[PDB]
């Protein structure tokens, strides 16, 4: 009547069980794990660049960073953390859980998704390789505006390596988007109608549509810039519409880029909230409609980053910016309603989800203030924008990514992350982030724009910069608990031998063994709603799931 | 790791397209044994003989 | 080993039973083509913004577009599209040989289009216009040469798929590969129709 | 402003906060059950642990059958 | 028949899809993870030399401890080449049971040695260390087949 | 497959509306008429969604309701031999390395390296494409 | 189907009884499969020593010495981790 199980599972595994798989792996789960690990490594690199910039910025003088060294620092930091940590980790979470969430054995084109991972990794390596060059990495900021990016201005090889590395990463991202759209469209469980799949897969599908809408424009613009640099191809000659041509093209890419960076983690948080609230995601149809509206409007409000150029139809883009701000509000209120009136238990995944809510709210207040061109004029290209987009980003792709990791780590590892370490990590991260980036609103409101290596002692914003440095180093130390937790909980750590380590789960990735079987499934439940696993594990609740649904 | 790839090919056999099992939603790789097959589906495992495996 | 563990006639079959469910290869290639359309959208945006900024004579004095060598190449690309469609018509059946013949002639006409474009490029550069030379020259060369790289990639796909048909029994999977390659070639010729209309007709 | 002072601040406030939070959290009882004291009665359900050490020939459960436990000895002890 | 008290449902095939509340764990073994890992090492590669599946049964084995030990050994995947050490700390009773395959490999002599090691450790006041010591001693006693 | 097509139909409708309104409001009320950068991008993203949605709608009309599109569908309804799913393959990493070689050759203007990377890309794509078709060696 | 199982009889000659086991290296008896851990640790320590002494040289910069120190430190940390884990029995 009793089963012969081991005292403790395998910690590490037999020698040489991973290297050849990593080289050859076609499974989506392992590829997603590699995405997560590599993206977190790039996050550490970009954060190290951030701490370098911050240590320099704590002092009015140039303590240890030359002007161009600091410029390369913020350039490569922004590029690493947007195009080489976030846009890859969205697809890392995709490969990780989306095939499970639709009841699929694998992704549509598994060799294509492995190719996407490898194309990303090597594109990131070549982009970073700008540093080893004597000139260094790219001086021009993440945006890489035109006349500063031509051969004449910034003639360095770091710029060319950056261009081609971003191109390779973009090809990888495009392949990933094609793969994920094909997977969601074609591969899907026998009962999993499009309107009953989890919010995360909806977000990933719309995110991939945006990826295809945007990243090809990045590839075209980067190839045009490379032609301009290596052939003098007059593509972006300022005497043409070159500077505004590049502005329009690059922003038509990047703004949908920030929304592909956001939406997948909106989906992650939408998966987190119902399970720890013990109630369905509030307004599921509302969430999907809000995601569709978000993507639609994001594709067409790109040029609110160009308010100060004096060369855009300001009223049109301001109106569209407000119109896209509204759906994010709908989604936020759906999240709040999901939390509303449930037996809330604040484990580390939902601690990170609520931290996302808190930080992203202030980020969005800053965004709505920025949306007005009259206000943007003063606060444009300043540390107010730094604070805005750091709040929104760090909320949506760091807090949300931490929530996703703490959530699906058991379902991808068979082991639970230490909860006390999760508490410590979350609180360190929250305190450090709010300390480092809150003061930057006032820092940029008073004259101190972005991309300044140093500032005069006679100028203000010195105590506030050292406050920001205290915050940045708080974040730096905060990273250590999470790394230790993952390292000591992958191979050691509380084994989870059942589905739903986070009880009251849903979205169908908890209908399969906690270390998911190769092909993700030995059994599929009766898919009849948005929560197949919740219905399976709690059959008695099914009637209730349909009884109170309409009451609201 | 190459040795383990060979050993798993011997234990299970070559790999092919995926099939969804009839009653339930199980997905199975639809392997192909290289040697004698046991009374049930799974084959007797073959012993490595120092030669490349398909 | 007796007969087979998986009762399949080929080591690789169609990724979906296309009779009742969508064919993932076709869906994926269509999605990727829609993305490459946005790539060419970036190229077209470059060309058009350059056009808006010329002093009323968009083709500079040194440059004079040659319709004599431009109309034949677009016609040949349209013909290659038609022959690719008949190659598809052969592919849906078991006739690997008809597919191979049609795709071979399509490859020959695409190669002729590439050579004609190269000859027109040689004529254009010899008569002044050049990528470092001028904005019109650079935008025109960038757009048409990226389309030419796409055409060369399509030729690579044609030759690779013909080799693949040589090396294995023609199966619905290879038929699907031929259909998706035809989709790509049709996209290539469509973007060429647009590029020729804008560069040469609309100007 | 007072390079030494603010450098010490940026170096210590993170560390001080980390130590405070580690004391707050890492010093909390974990969810793992406390070790079973010998004097206390055995309250946990029966436990059987096995090595999974030796190869099982075939993997598939079918064709393993139940030949016999075929006991080959015994021993006992009273602590 | 009845699934777990809550949240566990029988799926289409035989496998059961169970759940736990977010806070608590699943294994629930009343031992530090470090000592469980050490005992796993003793059973897994502290036994490979024995080539005899080594099993530990901490549960209670009442009545005639010998017969229940045989019945528990029946639960081991390969009871024929298997050495099972079953200890009940409620009864302070150890038992060791083997199969026909492990015969003449030094198992019989290592039987009292393993039992004595386990008993000494238990009286010193540590169940798990006794389990690990007995596993090590018996494994070193049993030469590979 | 009605929902899949309808999604892209809605996206096409919005993108066409956005392109038309941007073109109309930028041809007039702008300092240099139509931007020709945002307008073209909007037009051809409308075209992107149009291609995808038209293909999806054609498929949906051509395809009978799958279980994946059918509510009240039992799991056993979808049972059957799913198509080929490429197992373990090392050709993707080789393709990535070859494209990285070509990319560095492009960045560092090394025409020889660009040519070598292009050759490597062709070879590795050949390997990937032919991996599951290379008939047995006939000696 | 188009293949035949191979029967390989190779002369074997240490007896492989001690060292590595087929569970860790599935082809242990088919060839050299075990490098003693002692030689690996000594080689790592000697590599660290070489990197450190290589700071001795005719170079004026110190970025180079710092990189050497970092690499020697990480090598020594890896060697120490492996040695400590093996001493304690691959724990923690
Ligand atoms: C030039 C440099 C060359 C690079 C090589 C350096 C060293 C050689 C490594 C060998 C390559 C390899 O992949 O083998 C792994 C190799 C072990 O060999 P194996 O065949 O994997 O052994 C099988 C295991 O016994 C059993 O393995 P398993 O399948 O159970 O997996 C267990 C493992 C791994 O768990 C996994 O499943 C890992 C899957 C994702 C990881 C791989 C992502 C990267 C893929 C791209 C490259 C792969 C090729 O989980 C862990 O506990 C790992 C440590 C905890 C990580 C979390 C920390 C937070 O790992 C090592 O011992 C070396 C450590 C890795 C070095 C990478 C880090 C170096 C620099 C760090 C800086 C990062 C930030 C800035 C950049
Ligand atoms: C400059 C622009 C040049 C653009 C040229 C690209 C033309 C591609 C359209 C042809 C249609 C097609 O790919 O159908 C796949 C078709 C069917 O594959 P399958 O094995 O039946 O599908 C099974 C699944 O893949 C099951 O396993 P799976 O995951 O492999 O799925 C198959 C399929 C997945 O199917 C697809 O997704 C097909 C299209 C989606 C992505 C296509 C990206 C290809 C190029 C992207 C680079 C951006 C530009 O993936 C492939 O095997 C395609 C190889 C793509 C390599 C990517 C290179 C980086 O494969 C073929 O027989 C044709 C492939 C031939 C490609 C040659 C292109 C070489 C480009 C270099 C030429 C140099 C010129 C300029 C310098
Ligand atoms: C330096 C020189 C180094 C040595 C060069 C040797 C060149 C040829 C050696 C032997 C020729 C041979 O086997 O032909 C008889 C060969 C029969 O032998 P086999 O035993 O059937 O071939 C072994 C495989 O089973 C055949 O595999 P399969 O037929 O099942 O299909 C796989 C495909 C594999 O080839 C591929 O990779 C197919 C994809 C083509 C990639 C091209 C993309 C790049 C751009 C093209 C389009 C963009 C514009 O192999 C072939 O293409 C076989 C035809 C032979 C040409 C080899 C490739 C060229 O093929 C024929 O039936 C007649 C074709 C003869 C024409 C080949 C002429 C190429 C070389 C010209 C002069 C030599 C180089 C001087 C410089
Ligand atoms: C001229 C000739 C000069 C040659 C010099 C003499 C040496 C020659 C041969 C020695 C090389 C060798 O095989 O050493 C193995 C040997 C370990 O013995 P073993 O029996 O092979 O390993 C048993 C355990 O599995 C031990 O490994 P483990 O799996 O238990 O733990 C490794 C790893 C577990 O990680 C994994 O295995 C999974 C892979 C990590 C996940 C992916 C990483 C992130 C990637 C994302 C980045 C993308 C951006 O955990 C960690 O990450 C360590 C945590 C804290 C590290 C503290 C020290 C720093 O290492 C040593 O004791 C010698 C170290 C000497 C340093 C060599 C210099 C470069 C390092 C290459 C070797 C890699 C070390 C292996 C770990
Ligand atoms: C994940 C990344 C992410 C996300 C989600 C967003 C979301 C938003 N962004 Fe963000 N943005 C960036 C990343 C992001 N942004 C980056 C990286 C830059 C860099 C610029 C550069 O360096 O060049 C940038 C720049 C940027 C600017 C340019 C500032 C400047 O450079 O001068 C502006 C507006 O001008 C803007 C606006 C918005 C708006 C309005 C939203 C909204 O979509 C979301 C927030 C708005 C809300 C409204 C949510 C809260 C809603 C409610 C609480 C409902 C009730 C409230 C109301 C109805 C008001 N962003
Ligand atoms: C995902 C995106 C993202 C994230 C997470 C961050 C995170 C941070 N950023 Fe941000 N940042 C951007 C995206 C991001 N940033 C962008 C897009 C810009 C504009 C770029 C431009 O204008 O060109 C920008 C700009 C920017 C500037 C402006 C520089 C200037 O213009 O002069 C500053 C200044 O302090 C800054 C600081 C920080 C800090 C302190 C953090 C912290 O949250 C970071 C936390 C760091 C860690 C957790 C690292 C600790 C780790 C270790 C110590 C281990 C290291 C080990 C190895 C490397 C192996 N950022
Ligand atoms: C990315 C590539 C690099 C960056 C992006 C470039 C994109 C360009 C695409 C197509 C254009 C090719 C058409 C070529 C023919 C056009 C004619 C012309 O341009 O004029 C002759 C001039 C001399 O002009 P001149 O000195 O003034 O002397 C006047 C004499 N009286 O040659 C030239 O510079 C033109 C040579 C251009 C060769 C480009 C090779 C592309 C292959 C790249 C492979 C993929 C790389 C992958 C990267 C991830
Ligand atoms: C995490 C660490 C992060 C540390 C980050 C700190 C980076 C700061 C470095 C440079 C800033 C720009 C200044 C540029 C100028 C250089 C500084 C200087 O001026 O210091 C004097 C000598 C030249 O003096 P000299 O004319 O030649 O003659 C003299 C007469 N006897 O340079 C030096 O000491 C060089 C010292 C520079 C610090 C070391 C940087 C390399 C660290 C590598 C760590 C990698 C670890 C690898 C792990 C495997």
């Amino acid at each position: 009547e009793l089963e012969a199980r081991r005292p403790f599972p395998e910690r590490m595994g037999p020698k040489g069980n991973l290297i050849y798989k990593l080289i050859t792996t076609t499974d989506h789960k392992l590829i997603g794990i590699m995405y997560c690990v590599v993206c977190f490594a790039f996050f550490l690199v970009g954060g190290l660049m951030a701490l370098f910039m911050r240590t320099e910025l704590a002092m009015p003088g140039l303590q240890f960073l030359s002007n161009e060294q600091f410029n390369q620092l913020f350039t490569m930091h922004g590029t690493v953390m947007l195009l080489f940590y976030a846009t890859p980790i969205v697809f890392g979470f995709a490969n990780l859980v989306l095939p499970l969430q639709i009841g699929a054995p694998d992704v549509a084109f598994p060799r294509l998704n492995a190719l996407s991972f490898w194309l990303f990794l090597f594109g990131a390596l070549i982009a970073i390789a700008g540093f080893i060059t004597p000139g260094g990495a790219a001086d021009f900021g993440w945006t890489a505006y035109s006349p500063l990016t031509d051969a004449i201005h910034s003639p360095g090889a770091g710029g060319d390596l950056w261009i081609m590395g971003l191109a390779v990463g973009g090809l990888g991202t495009i392949l990933g988007g094609v793969n994920m759209i094909t997977t969601v469209v074609c591969m899907r469980a026998p009962g999993m109608t499009m309107f009953r799949m989890p919010i995360f897969t909806w977000n990933i599908l719309v995110t991939s549509i945006l990826v295809l809408i945007a990243f090809p424009i990045l590839t075209a613009a980067l190839f045009g810039l490379a032609a301009d640099r290596h052939l003098g191809a007059h593509i972006y000659d300022p005497a043409n519409g070159g500077v505004l041509l590049w502005q329009h093209l690059f922003w038509f890419f990047g703004h949908p880029e920030v929304y592909i960076i956001a939406l997948p983690f909106f989906g992650i948080v939408s998966e987190i909230f119902p399970v720890f609230s013990r109630k369905p995601i509030f307004g599921y149809t509302t969430l999907i409609y809000a995601t569709l509206a978000i993507a639609a409007l994001s594709v067409a409000v790109w040029a609110h980053h160009m308010y100060a150029t004096g060369a855009v139809l300001l009223p049109f883009f301001s109106f569209m910016t407000f119109l896209i701000a509204v759906p994010t509000g709908i989604k936020f209120f759906n999240w709040i309603g999901t939390m509303w009136k449930g037996q809330l238990t604040f484990e580390t995944p939902m601690l990170f989800s609520v931290g996302f809510l808190i930080t992203f709210l202030l980020g969005g207040l800053s965004g709505v203030l920025l949306a007005s061109p009259p206000l943007d004029f003063h606060v444009t290209d300043s540390y107010f924008v730094i604070a805005h987009f750091h709040y929104v980003l760090f909320g949506t792709i760091v807090f949300a990514t931490y929530a996703g990791i703490y959530f699906w780590f058991p379902k991808m590892t068979g082991r639970l992350l230490d909860e006390r370490l999760g508490k410590l990590h979350f609180w360190l991260t929250f305190i450090g982030f709010h300390t480092t980036f809150l003061v930057q609103h006032w820092l940029g409101d008073e004259g101190m724009p972005r991309r300044y290596a140093d500032y005069l002692p006679t100028d203000g914003f010195t105590t506030l910069n050292v406050i920001s440095t205290v915050g940045a180093f708080i974040l730096g130390v905060s990273m250590l608990p999470f790394v230790w937790n993952v390292f000591k909980s992958w191979r050691y750590g509380e084994p989870v031998t059942v589905d739903d380590p986070w009880g009251y789960g849903n979205s169908l990735e908890w209908a399969t063994s906690c270390p998911p079987p190769r092909h993700n499934f030995t059994e599929l439940p009766r898919i009849r709603s948005e929560r197949p696993a919740f219905e399976l594990h709690y059959p008695h609740m099914v009637e209730r799931m349909r009884a109170e649904a309409h009451v609201g | 790791s190459l040795q383990r790839s060979d050993r798993e090919v011997l234990e299970h056999g070559v790999e092919t397209g995926i099939i969804k099992r009839l009653p339930h939603g199980a997905y199975v790789e639809l392997h192909q044994p290289l040697g004698p097959v046991d009374e049930h589906g799974h084959p007797i495992p073959l012993e490595y003989a120092g030669a490349p495996l398909p | 080993m007796t007969s087979a563990v998986g009762t399949s006639g080929t080591a690789i079959t169609s990724r979906v039973h296309s009779l009742n469910r969508p064919n993932m290869v076709s869906v994926g290639t269509i999605v990727w083509l829609s993305s490459e359309l946005m790539f060419f959208a970036g190229l077209f945006a470059m060309y058009f913004t350059a056009r808006a900024q010329a002093g009323g004579a968009w083709p500079p004095e040194p440059t004079e577009l040659n319709l004599a060598l431009a109309v034949p190449v677009t016609l040949v690309l349209i013909a290659s599209s038609f022959t690719c469609q008949m190659g598809v018509f052969a592919a849906e059946r078991g006739d690997v040989f008809g597919l191979r013949r049609w795709y071979v002639i399509t490859f020959l006409m695409g190669l002729f289009f590439v050579l004609g474009q190269g000859y027109e490029y040689i004529h254009l550069v010899e008569h002044g216009t050049t990528i470092p030379g001028s904005a019109y020259g650079s935008v025109f060369y960038l757009a048409t040469g990226f389309h030419g790289l796409h055409v060369i990639g399509g030729l690579v796909a044609f030759v690779l798929l013909l080799a693949r048909t040589k090396m294995s029994k023609f199966t619905p999977a290879q038929a699907t590969a031929a259909i998706v390659v035809s989709y790509y070639w049709h996209f290539v010729d469509i973007v060429w129709i647009a590029l020729f209309a804008t560069i040469y007709f609309v100007r | 402003m007072s390079t030494a002072l603010t450098h010490g601040l940026i170096g210590g406030v993170p560390l001080v906060l980390f130590a405070v939070l580690a004391l707050i959290f890492l010093t909390r009882k974990g969810p793992h059950p406390d070790t079973y004291k010998m004097s206390d009665p055995w309250t946990h359900a029966p436990i059987l642990w096995a090595a999974e050490e030796p190869r099982e020939h075939g993997h598939g459960g079918h064709g393993h059958d139940s030949h016999g436990v075929v006991i080959g000895g015994g021993a006992s002890g009273k602590w | 028949e009845l699934d777990l008290p809550y949240g566990s449902a029988l799926t289409s095939s035989g496998r059961i899809s169970a759940v736990t509340e977010p806070g608590e764990l699943s294994v629930h073994y009343p031992f530090p993870t470090m000592d469980l890992v050490v005992l796993d090492d003793a059973l897994k590669y502290g036994s490979r030399a024995a080539k005899a599946r080594f099993a530990v049964y901490i549960g209670p084995l009442g009545a005639d401890t010998a017969a229940t030990a045989r019945e528990i050994l029946a639960n081991v995947p390969t009871p024929e080449n298997a050495v099972l050490l079953a200890v009940s700390p409620d009864q302070r009773a150890i038992e060791v049971v083997y199969g026909a395959d492990v015969k003449g490999r030094g198992i019989e002599s290592a039987a009292p040695l393993g039992v004595s090691a386990a008993a000494a450790s238990f009286k010193e006041g540590n169940l798990i260390d006794g389990l690990i010591s007995a596993v090590r001693v018996m494994s070193a006693g049993v030469s590979p087949a | 497959m009605h929902i899949e097509a309808r999604l892209f139909e809605i996206l096409t409708a919005f993108f066409a509306l956005a392109a038309v309104v941007y073109a109309v409001l930028t041809a007039m009320f702008a300092t240099g008429g139509v931007e020709w950068a945002g307008t073209t991008a909007l037009v051809l993203t409308t075209g992107l969604t149009l291609i995808t949605g038209t293909f999806f709608r054609f498929v949906a009309r051509r395809l009978d309701t799958r279980p994946e599109d059918y509510e009240d569908a039992e799991i056993s309804d979808g049972a059957g031999e799913l198509g080929f799913f490429a197992p373990h393959s090392w050709w993707p990493i080789l393709i990535s390395l070859s494209f990285s070689t070509a990319a560095v050759g492009a960045a560092l203007w090394l025409p020889w390296l660009i040519a070598a990377g292009v050759a490597f890309v062709i070879t590795s794509v050949c390997g990937l494409v032919f991996e599951y078709y290379w008939g047995p060696e006939k000696h | 189907m188009s293949s035949t199982q191979d029967r390989s009889q190779l002369d074997p000659e240490v007896e492989r009884h001690t060292g590595v086991d087929v569970e860790d290296v599935p082809s242990a008896e088919w060839g050299w499969s075990h490098m003693p851990i002692g030689v690996m640790h000594i080689g790592g320590l000697l590599s660290a020593a070489f990197l450190l002494v290589m700071m001795r040289g005719n170079h004026v910069g110190h970025v180079e010495d710092w990189f050497l120190i970092g690499f020697a430190a990480v090598i020594v940390a890896l060697v120490g981790r492996n040695w400590w884990l093996r001493r304690r029995g691959w724990i923690r």
